[PDB]
């Protein structure tokens, strides 16, 4: 009774961008872009279902890169411990087998990975640069298609596994480089790349006053937030009862900037779009749903794709 | 045992380094061998090649069909199947 | 000489896990992966038997492919005797048993599955 | 079958850190950093909520011979919580929780707020060093076997001891890349120590001669010392002060500018929270910050150079890298065709551009150079663009 | 709606002053109000029990009904018509009999309060009416009821 | 996910869709009506939606005499860059075909295809 009172103060508020950016992961020091996309994960887009009977992903999978001291980790445990349904897992190997379901003697039986067991959750993975190669083709599927088929032995099923990524990636070889590209320091390959919505590049600095900040900021954790854990989930909830329509002005304004973003990844004599797919055109569509569902609109204007835009731009450099 | 499988295949595959070059032959742009090849009658290569123009139409087309696929868009079964073939007309 | 009538597209679907008790005697679409089929096997639609010490024969009584036919006596004696199949009137059925697992896509995740 | 008065005593002593520092393992004499890195660990830090683990991680890096197993029992004998067990014994998902007959689990969990004693700790399986990640950063174990989801609070401190592989090392060439270990567990492990050391025969007789001793012949009590981990565990509650957060700060500023990361600073504060545990003040003064300073400087002596990756490392891969760019020019400038053999290009790499180095540091600079699309690769053949 | 039957009403009381565990259940407090916390390790199907039977004579079809079967399947001994002199052969009414939901999941002690070197102490707990399904395999959890001693069957 | 088709098989037909059938079979054009409507969410990619719908219709398997055999159905491979809607057409032929099975990398086994 009182709660949706103060629901109601939360959608007229002035600035619930910055609220909302700024309330999550508030432990985590710094890192504003990075709590903006996961918030955009936590509010998602819509499941879309064409009359031929293809299905559209309307989950969002985030990148994480940074060096080895960053609180990626801090910020899967955020995830984990706040959103619903969330599974935190390790890429690089698990019990029996992880993110894959797996073929039992007992006659096979199948038990579900760490994939499944977040379905229309968050699968928050850690390592993920050192991941298996089964794991790999299983994700190539599992992202897009949201389905991972098994078929060993006797039996053989599809398995419907709904579920947004965020992944933490330690550059290989140390930390990460800024003078090579964002595609050199990660061993991910193309295809893997492209079904990542957006990327979050965080380096450790070493400067007098950031440092200072950090320092006096993580002993304040130690015996020394705009808004609460709960009026979180509840307006992130009702974000998620949202469903954001389309105007034809911000689909004028989305081929145009597809024109845009499809000219500048130009690879030379090759012509060929190395990083830039049509699943930038997806991924701008489900950013314009979830930032038109973080102001609670119906629609959706050509400022929000402006916006998606931007971070697709911060995160292909 | 000799089962019977009359199995159409449709397989989906990629090049060789995630992209195709094709300044390359098919040889080596697939990490397939010469019969599993053999088999296959139709073999489509697609380029992912920057236009101007094919950019332009697919986009509006992708942008379409996630506007008319979405869910907030004389009983009730009846006049849904009125609408969805309305749809897909 | 019999027709037979497969009602199509009950407006409830019931899963394994979500059968009650309330559901039995009733009419329940059920979704699921058959893993284990038996052969086909001919099963007896009416059993009827000879009593061995009374000339009277037992009448034919329908199988309700659940239990078998418990013969308490006899139309003529009243207490149990020899039983055997006669071939005056017999007719045969086809049967067969399937393992009707809840399909792995349906279960929660991680979860058992269900036999029926 | 088969008060606290005397804690308060020991309290106000201000010789109560070499007394029990003697008192852990009086058999051995050198290592004093060693065993007050495992009294700490017997202390630890307090279960915060609001969650940070409290207690300190130790790696024993040594040679068989030296004495490291005789610290393995002597630990397990002084907690009232702890299992000894060992690396080549147990391996695979035996050490977590596994599904047998019930579910019977290891002692990660069964170990609440106790030390986990794993000798031999080379021979870990890779879905034991699965599991350990989650060990050491969700202090939480996690399944789902046979129906069975289980979530269980692991909350332990372990205590391990690694084998280096053969010979004793030399201390001129980094230790870290010996241990077969991956550099995962090493940035997680609070403390590590090098029992490696050589002989320069001064306390050597002393060793022979009282090992002798419990031949010729026949500090606190071990039992006195589960009692008072008993109730400093639970009934002792140290709280952090506003002042000594500077000198936190500062020393932290200190370590950055000689190299360290966030870890080390948090590993100061558990550390500092478990010294003012020992010395049931119930607050933690300024010495005990010093005091967990010098430790930590004193591990870290043995850009932070982690993941096993030293500097030279990471630049010679990108000048081998360049190399194999302008050997691949040179090829192109030869023959048309830009795909060479593997071994012949690698041998006329390894002669022409520079001193002798492994075959497959050149291979991985081609699988960077795969990663970042300017070569590609069949099989082997390596072609250019 | 013609079918019309009683309800069969289930009693709940839950927050007991103490919690106790598998180790600690004896067999001189059976029939007592418990409550136990555990872990699940399999649940059965949920199906159902023969709560109240309704049988008929072969004899005579004279119906009996209210039968109350405590642990095994039980059949009335005396026709209740005075005429009849049926001691066997009776015939169980499936309709007219009333059933209730069955769960029998198995639980065993907690992590915590395992001691040094055991393996696990296990019990059955049995679920009926509205409370099946309602724990899960591998959930702490704690069951308030009824610490019961079953036969052999 | 379509509840649109009600009916035991959704393959089957009655009269007047055959008759419908043999309405539309003499339409000049039938082809390149059946290579638009295939797929229709996918834009472009004549080739691929003609190699689909001749994989999917299929040819004849002949046999001579009792003596040899020839193959009747048609095998296809999509070679192509990512982003350029590959599955989604399997996905659709998923839908679309009587019988249809699906199969992706390290998880068919050699034995999970074929028979075991
Ligand atoms: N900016 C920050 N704010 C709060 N805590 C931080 C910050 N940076 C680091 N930390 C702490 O330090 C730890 C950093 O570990 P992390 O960088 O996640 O390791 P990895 O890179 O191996 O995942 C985290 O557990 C976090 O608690
Ligand atoms: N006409 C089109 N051309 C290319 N891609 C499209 C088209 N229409 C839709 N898509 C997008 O392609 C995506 C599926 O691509 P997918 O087949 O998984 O890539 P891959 O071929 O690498 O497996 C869908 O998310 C959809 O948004
Ligand atoms: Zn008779
Ligand atoms: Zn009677």
């Amino acid at each position: 009774s009182d709660e949706i009172n103060e629901l109601k103060e939360m959608v007229k508020d002035e600035h619930i961008y910055d609220k909302l950016v700024r309330s999550i992961a508030p432990a985590v020091f710094g890192h504003e872009a990075v709590k903006k996309g996961i918030l955009l994960q936590m509010l998602g887009g819509v499941h879309k279902s064409t009359v031929e009977g293809i299905k559209l992903r309307g989950d969002i999978n985030i990148c994480v890169v940074g060096d080895p001291s960053t609180s990626k980790s801090q910020f899967l445990k955020y995830v984990v411990g706040f959103a619903p349904r969330s599974v935190y897992t390790s890429g690089k190997a698990s019990s029996a087998a992880g993110l894959t379901a797996a073929v039992v003697r007992d006659d096979y039986t199948i038990e579900a990975g760490a994939l499944m067991l977040a379905d229309n959750g968050i699968c928050c993975i850690d390592e993920f640069d050192k991941m298996d190669i089964s794991d790999q083709v299983a994700i190539h599927e599992a992202m897009e298609q949201q389905t991972i088929s098994i078929a060993k032995a006797g039996i053989h099923a599809t398995l419907n596994a709904r579920t947004s990524i965020l992944a933490a990636a330690n550059p290989v070889g140390g930390r990460y480089n800024r003078k090579l590209s964002l595609r050199g320091n990660l061993n991910m390959t193309a295809p893997i790349m492209s079904r990542f919505d957006l990327f979050f590049v965080i380096l450790d600095d070493c400067n007098e006053k950031i440092d200072t900040e950090l320092a006096s900021h993580i002993v304040d954790l130690h015996m020394k937030p705009p808004f609460s854990a709960e009026q979180l989930r509840r307006y992130i909830k009702y974000a998620r009862t949202f469903k954001p329509i389309l105007t034809k002005e911000a689909r004028s304004y989305l081929v145009e900037k597809y024109k845009e973003l499809r000219k500048d990844d130009a690879q030379g004599f090759s012509r060929s779009s190395y990083r830039i797919t049509v699943r930038q055109l997806e991924s701008m569509i489900r950013l314009s749903e979830a930032i038109a569902r973080a102001n609670c609109v119906d629609e959706i204007t050509p400022s929000f794709i402006a916006e998606a835009y931007d971070l697709l731009r911060q995160s292909i450099i | 045992t000799t089962l019977q499988a009359r199995c159409s295949i449709i397989a989906a595959a990629n090049p060789n380094g995630g992209r195709y070059n094709s300044t390359l032959p098919l040889a080596q742009n697939v990490s397939l061998t010469e019969p599993i090849l053999s088999r296959f009658d139709i073999l489509c290569v697609v380029r992912d090649l920057v236009d101007e123009e094919a950019d332009e139409r697919l986009a509006t087309f992708v942008v379409d069909s996630h506007v008319r696929s979405h869910p907030e868009n004389l009983n009730a079964r009846q006049r849904r199947l009125q609408r969805q073939r309305k749809k897909e007309e | 000489s019999e027709i037979h009538v497969r009602i199509s597209d009950f407006p409830t679907i019931y899963s394994l896990r979500e059968l009650r008790e309330s559901n039995l005697s009733s009419l329940v679409r059920v979704t699921g992966v058959v893993t284990r089929r038996t052969g086909v096997f001919p099963q007896l639609k009416y059993v009827k038997f000879n009593c061995l010490k009374c000339g009277s024969i037992l009448g034919p009584f329908f199988q309700d492919s659940n239990e078998e036919i418990r013969i308490s006596f006899c139309t003529n004696c009243k207490s149990k005797g020899p039983f055997r199949v006669n071939g005056e009137k017999t007719v045969y059925r086809n049967y067969q048993r399937v393992t009707l697992q809840e399909a792995p896509g349906t279960v929660p995740p991680g979860r058992l599955p269900r036999h029926r | 079958k088969v008060d606290l008065a005397k804690i308060r005593e020991v309290a106000a002593r201000e010789d109560l850190y070499s007394l029990l520092a003697r008192s852990i393992a009086p058999s051995i004499y050198e290592l004093e950093d060693v065993k007050k890195g495992i009294l700490l660990q017997l202390f630890g830090g307090t279960n915060k909520t609001f969650r940070y683990r409290g207690d300190i991680n130790i790696l024993l890096c040594g040679d068989p011979s030296t004495s490291k197993s005789q610290i393995l029992q002597y630990v397990h004998k002084i907690t009232p919580r702890g299992v000894y067990t060992s690396g080549k014994g147990s391996s695979a998902v035996g050490l977590t929780a596994y599904i047998t007959r019930v579910l019977e689990s290891g002692a990660l969990v069964l170990s609440d707020g106790g030390v986990c004693c794993i000798d031999e700790f080379d021979k870990m399986s890779d879905s034991t060093r699965s599991v350990l990640h989650e060990v050491m950063e969700q202090q939480t174990i996690s399944i789902a076997k046979a129906g069975i989801i289980t979530t269980l609070n692991a909350r332990s401190s372990i205590l391990a001891s690694a084998n280096p592989i053969g010979s004793r090392y030399n201390p001129n060439l980094p230790v870290t890349e010996n241990i077969d270990l991956p550099p995962p567990l090493l940035s997680r492990f609070d403390l590590v120590y090098l029992v490696l050391d050589k002989v320069d025969e001064k306390n050597d007789r002393e060793l022979a001669k009282h090992l002798t001793n419990l031949y010729l012949e026949d500090v606190l009590p071990v039992e006195f010392l589960t009692m008072y981990i008993s109730y400093a565990k639970e009934h002792i509650h140290p709280i952090i002060t506003e002042a000594a957060k500077t000198e936190l700060v500062r020393a932290y500023v200190g370590m950055r500018k000689m190299t360290a990361t966030t870890r080390q600073l948090e590993s100061m504060i558990r550390l500092a929270e478990a010294h003012a545990k020992m010395k049931l003040k119930n607050v933690v003064e300024l010495e005990d910050v010093q005091e967990a300073v010098r430790l930590i400087r004193s591990a870290i002596k043995d850009k932070i150079d982690m993941n096993l990756v030293q500097t030279g490392k990471s630049v010679i891969q990108r000048k081998l890298q360049e190399d194999l760019s302008r050997e691949i020019m040179n090829v192109l400038k030869d023959q048309a065709s830009d795909s060479m053999s593997f071994n012949e290009l690698i041998k006329q790499i390894n002669e022409h551009s520079q001193d002798r180095v492994e075959s497959s540091d050149i291979q991985e600079a081609l699988s960077r150079l795969q990663q970042e699309d300017k070569v590609i690769v069949l099989g082997g053949v390596r072609r250019s663009v | 709606s013609p079918e019309q039957t009683e309800r069969v009403f289930q009693i709940s009381f839950f927050n007991l002053p103490t919690v106790h565990r598998i180790r600690d259940i004896r067999s001189e407090k059976i029939g007592s109000l418990l409550s136990i916390s555990g872990t699940v390790t399999r649940t059965s199907e949920v199906r159902p029990e023969l709560y109240k039977a309704s049988f008929t004579c072969d004899m005579c079809r004279a119906i009996v009904d209210n039968v109350e079967q405590s642990f095994k399947y039980t059949e009335p001994t005396f026709c209740p018509n005075p005429s009849c002199e049926n001691r066997a052969f009776w015939t169980l009414n499936v309709t007219r009999s009333r059933f209730l939901d069955w769960q029998k999941v198995r639980i065993q002690e907690n992590a915590n309060e395992i001691p040094t070197g055991s393996m696990p102490r296990t019990l059955d707990v049995i679920l009926r009416g509205d409370s099946v399904e309602r724990a899960k395999p591998g959930d702490r959890c704690k069951f308030t009821g009824v610490e019961i001693v079953v036969p052999d069957v | 996910a379509n509840e649109g088709e009600e009916g035991l098989d959704v393959f089957s037909w009655t009269e007047e869709e055959e008759r419908e059938f043999r309405k539309i079979s003499r339409d000049r054009g039938i082809i390149d009506k059946i290579i638009s409507s295939m797929a229709p969410s996918i834009y472009g990619h004549r080739d691929i939606k003609t190699a689909v719908a001749c994989s999917l219709f299929g040819g004849v398997p002949k046999n001579v005499n009792g003596k040899h055999s020839i193959r009747g159905d048609i095998n296809v491979l999509l070679l192509g860059d990512p982003g350029t809607a590959k599955s989604q057409i399997l996905k659709y032929v998923e839908k679309t075909a009587h019988r249809a099975v699906f199969a992706t990398g390290q998880g068919a086994s050699a034995v999970g295809l074929t028979a075991s």
